[PDB]
């Protein structure tokens, strides 16, 4: 709460001005689905670096997707309908055909490694008996090793 | 001119040798960084950035998180990252083959990237089996082999980020196509149409074409403008001729398939707008102000410059080289055949040329000096209204404060009697003057200058901050010096203990001994005690006394001035500092003065200040003031009394009540001091046990006494300054003061080209680059109004000031405080008092032809009355032409005026001003000629109703020799050092009048008095200089304006 | 004797410019206090008091307790409150419209107070929809518009 | 601002402590005025006026 | 208002009132499980008020 | 006193065009003079500027 009021201060949403950077609205609005197909963005994903809260912005560069724009020839070489100027897609994985330890899963380990560190800071303020703080850190070990 | 340059690949010559590539990555183990990787840290920020050969390197996501950056950023110690970045750089290598041939270069760019993805991709899986595929001897041939051995047409590489911690998504991704021959390049570029948004730029690095692919449209213009900025710099050195190295010639990006904003942005970059001198509002956010300039060149400005911008808007597909810009490619294409360039080109010679502009993006409020002439004709303009000051940006205070030194805080000026007789006929006449004056108090207009500003009020804020320096900070103090007792007094409530004469020991451990609390009546008499020990003997350096002597202060009051004076002599044996007062509280003795018989008062030095009280008849007032002096003359040896209303009766009756009573009579001398409140008209009578018999005891003329004897009753009222906030073109009648406000930058030049009719000095500043408001500060000066509303021709120089808009009127942050009263010295104040006298004389006489001034800077035209009267200036050195031409009706005959009486023709209605007499040129020293030239000055006068004024300098002794206050106007031996020049010879006053009592007819010496002091101080609104105020009233007297007004 | 004096509104000439009101509240981020806010401490006492343009400012009860004062008083280090008062003054702004005309003044008194109550009141809910209602060129006319558009 | 604005007190006892805090200030403004100087306190008379009281 | 104001004032009451409770479980120095079970109750009590 | 004059002079330094106008009363002991404005003009316009400075 000490630096949330610094984030939601600049704005809950934003628009993009004609040729340039972003424009945050000083209003505090709740998000709705009606705004999606029109204008604005959830500013909790606007990735301009802030000057104060570097923790709320740190957990957001943790939502970054891992894929590549594979433009497909054989669909258009076969002559198929495409509404865009040129065709495009976004598959969400790689290959790791020869990698010793799979890469995609090793990225997940970084998520657990730092997300679990945040959990500890709550079991110091509520200072739970270690058996409680241990039983939750133990769960993230099982959850992560399943992903492998 | 055709500029010279060297064009050579910068990235290609960065890739290391294959057999040596071992060292520059892993075996960096043995040394330990330090200089290469650069890291600055602003304070939540930072920028860690490792450079060559580690820039353009993209991070594997496995080795990025584990080794370092993520946790070390989360905090930096300059010892952590040096040891820590090493721990990562240790565990890095690139799959490579050690070669023998010297003509091989390792391929970094493609090779390192393939390892970053664990070779999962076939372009990386190919380098696993045969890692010798990266060893190339010739550029282009490096990539060619990675296409034939795959069957693929193009390989795309995601861009590298220099910042290590900005772990965000990439704005764009580059793509390398397989293309060997020239006829191939034309195929990819033509097929590159009808495809989202892509970019290429002029030339290529490795001789293979590579295009840019942007993610979202909005993230295109920010990169497209980041290139277009760079090019505008490369053509700066090329345009002047130098040595460049940026390989490609043209940095400007070319928009292939693109949106609509980049069309308006590409055309405005391919012409190099004059706007450099930048102005432009370049700094931030740049992608906006640049986008405004595009609309500009468009609808204006201008002729074919629109036609050109509109010839590139509709096209936007060919790069527009400028003749000599094209030749640099022609000079390098013949230097090496087989090299790819952008095929579609346009060459244009028509730029062309135009105006220059001006700007700066620095700090500081810009001062201005407006004139009365220019190249434009102004007829019936608007009224340029401005409003709202605010309280944060502009602060206005009515004071003003000054800054000086240390010893000059105290400065006494002594004065000496002149007459030896007090006639029985003028003793009742002088009485009538003091009686008639007392009833109606001193000028009310003078009043709002006494009780308004004060000495302590403006002198005391400084000495309380030299107190702060003291808390922990100080050097050698050295006992007795004007610094010792002062920092002892004003700075410390406790005692300043002395260790070996000079040092300040030690520091206020935890106790900040509250700053010695000052008061008004205390600094008043802190200034006089020094002067008493000074008057004892001229020898410097005492201030403390030969022990076992008692100084008694008479006042006033139950307060300090004695607590301060005592602990200064705390160090030196047994000294008694006693105080008496009508309002005196324990410890000080309460008693009514005159005190009763018995009690036995005794001292060596007595200071006496008594003032109680207001309201009573002069008869009750006379009896009180006279009796206090008598109860002080017998009480001490060296005693000084304070008398109010120094009127030539009251003051002279004091000597008349001490002489007869005292055997051997008594030596008297009144004095003025610094720290007296600028013009308080109160003087101090000084009384010492003679030596034998005084020659001239009484006061005849009484000049310092006269300063009080010039105040007068009620009439008009208070005058006063104010604010305005509106300007009318060539419209007279504006009450003295100043106007502040704010105007639009688009009309700021129109504002300045109108303020010239009222003033000279003006300051302007914009708050922030992109605001548009430029607040003006202008001071109304009457010395200018007389030279403006002369005739009707407005003219002005509108064209020149207009070359500032937009930026060029300065930038300033923070708050700024402008005072209501400014600060000005005494030499231009003494002249300001000089003219206020002369302006009265000439605006009263019947008929005049012209007012002719001799010598000067053209200044002092003020008092040309009326503003219509012909104004002739006869001097050898001056600027002519425009001012005399612009029918402001002036003329300057550049003949060195010969006052040798050989050829004189002043004539009928001729008013002459002789403020010179010093010399024809800057400096003169002929006193017989000052007497003889003044003798031949008045000689040859038969020119009917003529008049002329001349100035003098005389006295000497009282004002400097026994002064010991050499502030600004000091003197050396018989020479008067006013301002600069070379000290003028003093003239005998008695002879100058006596020699004038046979040749000439009329000769009236009028001294500028207090009405001249207030009136000139009211219009310009300038404070009196305090220290300069004490020099002012004495120095003012002995410069008489002799007016020879005869036929 | 009839005394002389200059009579001029002191509070009116304290309200900042609309296009510049940006800086004197949030973009106070870049500099760091020191002289303005005055604080003396007698010894169980003290008096922390920030002045213009932060005097005559009433505190929202949400941003009053969370950022600072309650815990820092409970102890002061001359290094704590300088860094700490900054942390609060960073996260403050007033609903406003950037103007072009130079003859406009932002209305502080009424505008800041309305934000302090989360605009729940209609006098604060009016400044939400059209925040350009605070931009006045002439005193009195500032309030007049906040009466005709309410019926209050 | 050229609009009339009145004061409303909570309890009677918390009126005299504010009413005397004004009346002190005025006694100072008429000190500089009585002697003749330059003041700036806009209103001339600081003294509060008790309507319903 | 996005998050109700009246309830947010109540959070300040619990925030500092719970701090006072700790100073009693240092003098009687209860096993953490006791001091935790009372700090946990104020979480439920406060979230009901919302 | 160290004063400076220039055609491109910003506060604190005094902005003025040289040759400067009559009045203003310039005075010093040592003067350093550097003026160069500006490129392009006929020797006739060039001669007149350099000589007058």
């Amino acid at each position: 709460p000490v630096e949330y009021g610094i984030f939601i201060q600049r704005g809950a949403t934003y628009t993009i001005n004609a040729a340039g950077e972003f424009e945050f609205s000083g209003r505090n609005e709740k998000w709705d689905q009606s705004l999606y197909l029109s204008e604005h963005f959830p500013a909790l994903f606007s990735d301009v670096p802030l000057a104060g809260a570097n923790t709320i912005i740190a957990i957001m560069r943790l939502f970054t997707p891992q894929g590549f724009l594979r433009t497909d020839d054989l669909a258009i070489a076969a002559n198929f309908p495409r509404a865009s100027r040129n065709p495009q897609t976004y598959i969400p994985y790689t290959n790791q055909r020869g990698t010793v330890t799979n890469e995609f899963a090793s990225r997940f380990r970084t998520i657990v490694a730092t997300l679990a560190n945040v959990v500890n800071e709550r079991a110091v303020q509520d200072d739970m008996q270690k058996a409680t703080r241990s039983c939750t850190k133990q769960w993230l070990r099982h959850l992560e090793t399943q992903f492998d | 001119w055709h500029y010279t340059s060297i064009n050579n690949d910068t990235r290609v010559a960065l890739d290391p040798k294959p057999n040596q590539i071992r060292t520059i990555t892993k075996p960096n183990t043995v040394p330990q960084l330090g200089t290469d990787y650069l890291y600055t840290f602003n304070s939540r920020s930072h920028t860690l950035r490792l450079l060559g050969p580690f820039q353009y390197f993209n991070f594997s996501e496995t080795d990025r998180g584990h080794p370092l950056f993520r946790l070390p950023l989360k905090y930096i110690p300059a010892d952590e990252l040096i040891d820590n970045l090493h721990s990562w750089m240790r565990s890095v290598h690139l799959l490579h083959v050690r070669s023998e041939d010297n003509t091989l270069r390792y391929n970094w760019m493609l090779g390192v990237y393939a390892r970053s993805t664990n070779y999962t991709t076939p372009v990386g899986q190919l380098v696993v089996n045969a890692p010798a595929i990266l060893n190339y001897s010739n550029p282009q041939d490096a990539f060619n082999s990675v296409f034939v051995a795959l069957g693929i047409d193009y390989i795309d590489i995601p861009i590298t980020n220099s910042n290590i911690f900005d772990d965000s998504s990439t704005p764009y991704n580059v793509r390398i196509w397989h293309a060997p021959t020239m006829t191939e390049v034309n195929h990819i570029l033509a097929l590159m149409r009808k495809s989202t948004l892509v970019s290429t730029h002029s030339s290529w690095h490795w001789n293979v074409l590579h295009t840019f692919h942007y993610r979202s449209e909005s993230d295109m213009i920010d990169h497209f403008a980041a290139k277009i900025l760079e090019d505008w710099r490369q053509k700066e050195k090329l345009d002047k001729g130098a040595l460049v190295e940026a390989d490609r010639v043209i940095q400007r990006l070319i928009p292939l398939s693109s949106s609509t904003y980049v069309q308006r942005l590409a055309a405005i970059g391919a012409l190099y707008p004059n706007e450099f001198t930048e102005n432009v509002l370049d700094l931030s956010r740049l992608s906006t102000a640049l986008l405004q300039l595009s609309d500009t060149y468009y609808q204006h400005a201008n002729d074919q410059l629109r036609r050109l911008y509109r010839r590139m808007y509709n096209d936007s597909r060919t790069l527009y080289m400028t003749q000599r810009h094209q030749e640099l490619l022609l000079a390098q294409i013949t230097a090496d055949p087989n090299i790819l360039l952008y095929p579609y080109t346009y060459i244009f010679t028509t730029i062309p040329t135009s105006m220059n502009y001006i700007s700066n993006t620095g700090q500081g409020r810009i001062k201005h000096s407006l004139t009365v002439t220019g190249a434009t004709e102004h007829d019936t303009v608007a009224d340029i209204v401005l409003g709202q000051t605010g309280e944060d940006v502009i602060t206005i205070s009515m004071v003003e404060p000054m800054s000086i030194a240390v010893e000059d805080m105290y400065g006494y000026v002594l004065d000496t009697p002149t007459r030896d007789i007090w006639p029985a006929d003028e003793q009742i006449e002088q009485k009538g003057d003091a009686v008639a004056l007392y009833d109606t108090k001193t000028s009310r207009a003078l009043g709002m200058f006494n009780n308004t500003v004060r000495i302590d009020d403006l002198l005391s804020p400084l000495l309380s901050l030299v107190y702060r320096t003291y808390i922990k900070g100080d050097t050698m103090t050295m006992t007795q010096g004007s610094l010792d007792h002062l920092t002892l007094c004003a700075a410390v409530d406790s005692d300043i203990t002395f260790v070996g004469n000079r040092m300040i020991a030690p520091l206020p451990e935890g106790y900040i001994p509250k700053p010695m609390h000052r008061n008004n009546s205390t600094m008043k008499m802190l200034s006089l005690y020094v002067a008493l020990k000074k008057l004892e003997n001229f020898a410097t350096n005492s201030y403390l006394m030969a022990p076992d002597t008692s100084i008694i202060l008479l006042g006033a009051e139950r307060e300090p001035a004695v607590n301060i004076l005592r602990r200064f002599n705390r160090n030196v044996s047994n000294v008694r500092i006693i105080g008496m007062g009508d309002r005196a509280v324990e410890p000080n003795i309460r008693v009514r003065v005159p005190f009763p018989i018995d009690k036995n008062i005794s001292a060596d030095f007595i200071i006496c200040d008594i003032n109680s009280y207001e309201d009573q008849s002069f008869e009750s007032m006379f009896s009180e003031t006279i009796s206090v002096v008598t109860t002080c003359a017998s009480a001490a040896t060296r005693a000084l009394v304070k008398i109010n209303h120094p009127s030539e009766y009251m003051i002279n009756s004091v000597i008349e009540r001490l002489s007869q009573l005292g055997g051997v009579f008594y030596h008297t001398a009144l004095l003025k001091t610094a720290s007296q409140n600028p013009y308080s008209y109160e003087t101090y009578i000084y009384i010492t046990p003679i030596a034998a018999a005084v020659r001239f005891p009484f006061y005849s003329n009484s000049a310092m006494i006269n300063r009080y004897m010039t105040a007068v009753a009620d009439d008009e009222m208070p005058i006063i300054p104010s604010i305005h906030t509106v300007i009318k073109g060539h419209s007279n009648t504006y009450s003295p003061g100043l106007f502040c406000g704010c105007v639009d930058v688009q009309s700021a030049p129109l504002a300045l080209s109108q303020l010239k009719s009222y003033c000279s000095e003006a300051t302007t500043w914009r708050v922030d680059s992109d605001d548009n408001l430029v607040n003006i500060i202008a001071r109304i000066d009457p010395a200018r109004i007389a030279l403006e509303f002369r005739t009707r021709s407005n003219t002005s120089a509108y064209h020149e000031y207009q070359r500032y808009v937009p930026n060029g009127l300065g930038f300033k942050v923070r708050k700024t405080r402008e005072f209501r009263y400014m600060h000005r010295e005494v030499t231009f104040i003494h002249k300001l008092m000089m003219y206020a006298l002369i302006r009265e004389q000439i605006s009263l006489t019947e008929n005049m032809t012209q007012v002719v001034s001799i010598g000067g800077r053209n200044l002092a035209d003020i008092s040309v009355v009326p503003l219509n009267m012909k104004y002739v200036v006869i001097d050898p050195a001056t600027r002519i032409e425009t001012l005399t031409q612009e029918k402001k009706n002036i003329e300057v005959q550049s003949r060195p005026f010969q006052f040798d009486a050989a050829n004189m023709d002043l004539e009928n209605n001729s008013i002459y001003l002789f403020i010179a007499v010093i010399m024809n040129e800057p400096n003169g020293a002929a006193t017989p000629a000052r007497m003889q030239m003044d003798k031949i000055r008045n000689v040859a006068t038969a020119m009917l109703t003529r008049t002329n004024c001349v100035a003098y300098i005389s006295f000497y002794e009282a004002g400097i020799i026994t002064r010991l206050d050499q502030s600004t106007a000091h003197k050396t031996i018989g020479r008067l050092k006013v301002a600069n020049y070379v000290p003028v010879d003093t003239l005998v006053e008695a002879d100058v009048t006596l020699m004038l009592r046979d040749i000439g007819i009329t000769h009236e010496i009028i001294r500028p008095s207090t009405p001249e002091l207030i009136d000139a101080c009211s219009n310009y609104g300038i404070r009196l200089g305090s220290t300069g105020g004490a020099v002012l009233d004495v120095f003012n007297h002995y410069s008489p304006v002799i007016k020879l007004v005869r036929s």
